[PDB]
RNA sequence: AACGAGGAAUUCCUAGUAAGCGCAAGUCAUCAGCUUGCGUUGAUUACGUCCCUGCCCUUUGUACACACCG
């Protein structure tokens, strides 16, 4: 078992098993992971 | 520093030690028989007799005592 | 838990609550156990939890409950490992000790 | 090589923004576009107006869209004027002195609502963003902010400075507490979003899109979901528009206005509790004559809430607000759309609105244009001709900016100025030509039906005896004046209509721009067909030529200007610019260097034997319709589509390093103050604070924590190797007193473990060569601690590996029918086993 | 009559290297004001560092254990 990536559709597992929801994030970070996410899919 | 710059002192290793000391009296004994009229083996030699003795009439003696003291001033 | 560092496990109210949990929320309280104990940091407030449970429910009925075999087999090895860790480091509490031990030798 | 800036503006009453009032009717401050306007209601003259520091037209003015006065407040006990432009600067004005005197900068979007204690000078401010900013004036720069909406900001009300009452687009209504700095109550108002917020000390209420108001019960009650805020009352159909701003006042019964979206605005009243002592056992009569009850609970609303009134106003309205009096009459300041204010009355004894609409009193609308402007001209060096879309003619004087006479045709497309006898010339699409005067009567002329579609242009000989016409209908019909009325001298047909026309202004030759992309050019005294220009791409739009008829000119709506040569008929250059596209142009009277007007908001001077923009201009915002060239001096005008008008005149340290000063800190810090704890044993001074513990807010403790955690996993090694002995000692004692204060210990048990056993070996016969007891002490409180964490650890996790190795191993015995053929049973096992797949090399 | 080892700036180099000494040739391009071969003699001082000067690379574990971080 490694941590699968995010089963339902309105949150966000990392790989180091810190889970989010797009319902307690505030919008600034809401930004920075879609910049890392953007830079995560730029490369792959 | 970044303009402010001075001298410090620091100590020094063993062989940097041995290679100072070597080539400091070598250029004493070139130095004392550059435009003379004695020769480069006889001034070395007077030259090691007086550094083995100490007596501050050495050109590596006195350059010694210059570099600690300098050191020594800005500590 | 930085509260209650100061058989209880919380502040009862909390422990209480936990004992009064329901089943969807169990399964969902062990995944996210699950992943807390995937890092190797949070392993902490993933044992608590787990402890917490365990002193808590009926074992039979968590095990009847669905899923969690799978869960069970995503959670031991990793706590094995975080076990071994801290062997490793009760070890050199020792060297910690025979420090002691010398200097009172010499004195 | 000549410069060029505006001088000055014209027409702009009020902008779309607030309306104020001071009292003397008062005198009124409404906003122009970086103006703020204010006169007299008796009168009908500009007072003053104030714009910003530097003029614009410069290189040194911003080549950018001016951020218009969007909002603007008035303290007169402070005589204070605070003004807020659109792209989110606030500024400040005086009356008197009228002085800019502190300029804030905090935000990125357009102002909305500016509410400030100038009592205590606490400026409250929201801009289109979401972040309500309260600035401290005197500070000069924002006490804090409060961002937690998430579209908007469209109400707000601060009380002492306790609380403060949001409501914003994403439709819900926020309260914030300001001393615990943070919000406490939230509640969702309307569908989509909710816009009105006005506020009386216990009844508040609040306006949506549903044409549909609620009322809501404030406290200071204990709870957190409930206690503070209630949802009593549910309003609907003040016009099925929807509700855009509230405003509350009364004398003693109370009133309040809402504006919408039309031309109305609804006025109500609230009773006071004798009536409402009456209503309810009336009511109740009604119900005798529970169930009736929560009836009655369901018309709370309607049962407080009283209509007062309605307004129903001219075209459209932008801006309200109150004058009271004597509890008799009742009068209303409004701004429209365009450039309009309404003075307004109602009369009333408590009792009866006693007119069934109100007296449309106080109409200012003399130096406002009213509509779309639609076109411009100029009169020799003294006059200014501008033809607005209710055939608003109206002349001006150049010296002095006023107005002179006025005319009315409806919705006109071109004008032209006629300098025998300063006449002037209209024509309207609805396809009829007009004409009349300015020092004689009113109308001269008007030859309705000139054609049955749409006329397009309209020029004039440099004789003024034939003037040119062209009109949509395929047709071009010249005119001619005779000795003062008017006949046809020629109509010519064509097989496209007539977009524009124009002739020279040497009289030699004449054009006419054309639907199928081309401007054919004929003589002025035989009509051949001497030239045609194609390639435009687009419709082409207007026409010049220059002063010795050498240069031909041509603007299409492609966002090129394209030039040519009335040698051959070929073009000179093409030049691309204006974003939007190019709505006029025109040379100047001198030579070569000419003006571009264009629907983005731009007027830009070229010259054309270099092929160049000399200058970019950037006056106002919206689209530039409407430009003339002086006859003479030069200078330009242009009118633009917010009903402006503009007139321009010519002129380091290391990991390890950092650890060990830090660590010294703390340490001294520590000592310092069991020095303290001693000394008050045996008192039976504190030593101060740190300006560096106070201000990060740590305790020591998390402060070499903090330093630690900083230093990264890779560096650490060469920083605890280049520590030396004595802060090794600190060290040690350091972790006694995270032993002491253990809570800090179990968030960075592994951290702390790691680092003091390297330091220990590494450092070892140093340290236990030595001989001190508190050393011996702190060594043994440590190891006993550490035992006692470790150990703790280890028994949470043994236990929990044990239980739930029990708990699979009783699902496996419970739900695992067996095979007892073993050899079946290695199959089966392994072949359901969990699998995973690697890639070798072979 | 200039001239006693050649200032300010600036260029290069870490072992059969700097430097010194000569003997030979003259190879389809170049070189005779020289160019290239070969042998002789053979050193002092660094062999660490990113602190300055600049230069690059990486900021996503992705590669399969254990470990490390996250």
């Amino acid at each position: 078992y490694n941590v699968g990536k995010a089963e339902k559709d309105g949150e966000i597992r990392l790989k180091n098993g810190v889970a989010m929801s797009k319902e307690e994030l505030t919008r600034e970070d809401k930004n920075r992971l879609r910049r890392a996410l953007k830079r995560k899919r730029s490369k792959a | 520093g970044g303009g402010a710059a001075r001298r410090q002192a620091v100590d020094v290793s063993p062989l940097r030690r041995v290679n100072q000391a070597i080539a400091l009296l070598t250029i004493g004994a070139r130095e004392a028989a550059f435009r003379n009229i004695k020769t480069i083996a006889e001034t070395l030699a007077e030259e090691l007799i007086n550094a083995a003795k100490g007596s501050s009439t050495s050109y590596a003696i006195k350059k010694k005592d210059e570099l600690e003291r300098v050191a020594k001033s800005n500590r | 838990l930085g509260e209650s560092r100061s058989e209880v496990i919380f502040n009862e109210e909390l422990d209480q609550a936990i004992s009064i949990l329901n089943d969807e929320q169990l399964i969902l309280l062990m995944k996210r156990c699950r992943d807390w104990n995937t890092n190797a940091k949070t392993h902490t407030i993933a044992q608590r939890t787990i402890r917490c449970i365990l002193m808590h429910h009926n074992i039979a009925k968590l095990s009847e409950i669905p899923g969690m075999v799978k869960i069970v087999d995503a959670i031991i090895p990793y706590t094995q490992r975080h076990f071994t860790r801290v062997d490793n480091l009760v070890e050199q509490s020792y060297i910690l000790d025979y420090a002691l031990v010398e200097m009172d030798k010499l004195f | 090589y000549q410069r060029f800036e505006q001088a000055a503006a014209f027409g702009v009453i009020a902008s779309n923004a607030n309306c104020v009032w001071i009292p003397a009717p008062g005198q009124l401050i409404t906003s122009a576009l970086e103006d703020v306007n204010i006169w007299d209601i008796k009168t009908g003259d500009l007072v003053s107006k104030l714009s910003d520091g530097l003029p614009p037209g410069a290189s040194d003015a911003r080549g950018a869209k001016p951020a218009e006065c969007t909002y603007l407040e008035a303290h007169k006990d402070t005589d204070l004027l605070a003004v807020g432009y659109a792209d989110g600067v606030i500024k400040v004005w005086d009356l008197m002195s009228k002085t800019v005197l502190l300029n804030f900068n905090g935000h990125k979007a357009a102002i909305t609502l500016l509410q400030f204690d100038g009592t205590g000078t606490r400026l409250i401010s929201g801009s289109k963003d979401s972040n309500i900013i309260v600035w401290d004036l005197v500070g000069e720069v924002g006490l804090y902010k409060l961002r937690s909406h998430k579209d908007s900001i469209t109400g707000f009300w601060c009380q002492g400075e306790d609380w403060l009452i949001s409501t914003s687009k994403d439709g819900m209504i926020k309260l914030w507490d300001l001393k615990t700095h943070q919000c406490i109550e939230t509640h969702i108002a309307h569908t989509g979003e909710c816009w009105g917020l006005a506020v009386k000390d216990d009844l508040l209420i609040t306006t949506g899109t549903d044409s549909q108001v609620k009322i809501w019960k404030l406290d200071i009650e204990n709870d957190k979901m409930g206690g503070k805020l209630t949802e009593m009352g549910i309003f609907e159909k003040q016009s099925k528009q929807r509700g855009l701003k509230i405003e509350f006042i009364t004398n003693k019964t109370s009133f309040f206005y809402i504006q919408n979206a039309d031309k109305t605005i609804e006025t109500f009243r609230i009773r006071k509790e004798e009536e409402i002592a009456r209503g309810l056992k009336k009511r109740e009569k009604r119900l005798k004559e529970e169930e009736i009850a929560k009836s009655i609970k369901e018309s709370y609303s309607s049962f407080i809430l009283h209509p007062f009134q309605t307004i129903r106003s001219l075209y459209k309205i932008k801006s309200a607000s109150w004058t009271t009096v004597s509890s008799s009459k009742l009068e209303l300041v409004l701004t429209t759309s365009s450039n309009t204010i309404e003075y307004y009355s109602i009369p009333y004894e408590k009792r009866d609105p006693t007119s069934p609409a109100p007296l449309k009193t106080h109409t200012i609308e003399l130096q406002g244009q009213r509509t779309d402007v639609r076109s411009i001209d100029i009169s020799d060096d003294n006059k200014l001709l501008a033809t607005a879309s209710n055939g608003s003619l109206k002349i001006w004087n150049i010296k002095t900016h006023k107005c002179i006479r006025t005319f009315e045709c409806g919705y006109a497309l071109t004008c032209k100025f006629l300098p025998g006898g300063l006449l002037v010339i209209l024509g309207t699409r609805n396809g009829e030509l007009q004409l009349f005067d300015l020092a004689s009567s009113s109308l001269l002329d008007t030859i309705e039906d000139a054609h049955d579609a749409a006329i397009w242009s309209l020029d004039l000989t440099s004789d003024g005896k034939r003037l040119v016409t062209g009109s949509a209908d395929k047709t071009v019909k010249f005119w001619d004046f005779k000795v003062l009325k008017l006949h046809h001298d020629t109509t010519l047909e064509l097989t496209d209509d007539i977009l524009c026309v124009r002739v020279s202004p040497d009289d030699r030759y004449l054009a006419i721009s054309l639907l199928d992309n081309t401007v054919k050019v004929f003589f002025l005294d035989s009509m051949k067909f001497y030239l045609s220009l194609y390639g435009h791409k687009l419709p082409v739009l207007s026409i010049d030529i220059s002063f010795d008829s050498k240069m031909i000119i041509t603007s299409s709506a492609d966002k090129n200007i394209k030039i040519w040569g009335l040698d051959f008929g070929d073009c000179h250059k093409s030049l691309f610019a204006h974003q939007d596209s190019i709505m006029n142009v025109k040379f100047l009277p001198q030579s070569h260097n000419f003006f571009s007007c264009s629907k983005d908001a731009v007027v830009k001077y070229w010259d054309g034997e270099k092929f160049e923009c000399i200058q970019k201009l950037y006056a106002h915002q919206s689209e530039v319709w409407a430009l003339a060239v002086a006859t003479d001096g030069g200078f330009v005008v242009s009118s633009s589509h917010d009903h402006s008008i503009r007139i321009w005149e010519e002129t380091s340290l290391k990991a390890g390093e950092r650890l060990m000063e830090a660590l010294d800190l703390g340490i001294a810090e520590i000592e310092g103050l069991e020095a303290y704890n001693r000394d008050m044993k045996l008192w039976q001074i504190k030593p101060q604070g740190n300006a560096v513990l106070i201000a990060v807010n740590k305790t020591p403790e998390q402060y070499i924590m903090d330093t630690l955690l900083r230093i990264r996993m890779s560096q650490l090694e060469d920083a605890l190797m280049v520590m030396p002995f004595s802060y090794v000692l600190k060290f040690l004692k350091f972790i006694d007193t995270v032993m002491q204060n253990k809570t800090l210990l179990h968030s960075h048990l592994p951290l702390i473990c790691k680092n003091l056993f390297f330091i220990i070996k590494f450092n070892h016969k140093e340290l236990v060569s030595q001989k001190n007891e508190e050393l011996k002490l702190q060594i043994n409180r440590v190891k006993t601690e550490l035992r006692s964490a470790l150990k703790s650890t280890e028994d949470d996790l043994g236990f929990n590996v044990q239980g739930l190795k029990f708990v699979k191993q009783q699902w496996n015995l419970r739900h695992n029918y067996e095979f007892v053929d073993e050899y079946d049973q290695q199959e089966k096992e392994s072949n359901s086993a969990r699998k995973r797949v690697f890639g070798t090399v072979i």
